[PDB]
């Protein structure tokens, strides 16, 4: 599955 | 077509989420009839922050960070480019 990072 | 956006870092950052794939390379996909590697996209903008502000819409496909092409990057290039600088981001990216 595909990763999220909140920058 | 794929345009340049310069982003200044708020206090509470630049504004957006990136999403995309843990791993290097993969599958060809084509984003808006042309051919790419996987692209790292924006899963989510601030209203009023700073990437909204500077025109990052959510869905933006990333091809550049900080001049650099992250054309089948893995997530963890990606944002470490983006923390590159201690203000200043720029994007190239592709609105779907």
């Amino acid at each position: 599955d595909d990763i999220s990072t909140v920058v | 077509s794929p345009r340049v956006v310069r982003i200044v870092k708020s206090e509470s950052g630049y504004g957006f989420n990136v999403r995309g794939q843990v791993s290097e390379g993969g599958q060809l996909r084509s984003i808006n009839g042309e051919l790419y590697a996987p692209l790292q996209h924006v899963s989510a903008v601030l209203p009023g922050g700073a990437a909204d502000r500077a025109g990052v819409r959510k869905g933006d496909r990333i091809l550049e960070v900080n001049g650099v092409n992250v054309e089948g990057a893995t997530h963890k290039q990606v944002v470490d480019l983006i923390r590159a600088g201690e203000k200043e981001l720029i994007l190239t990216v592709l609105s779907v």
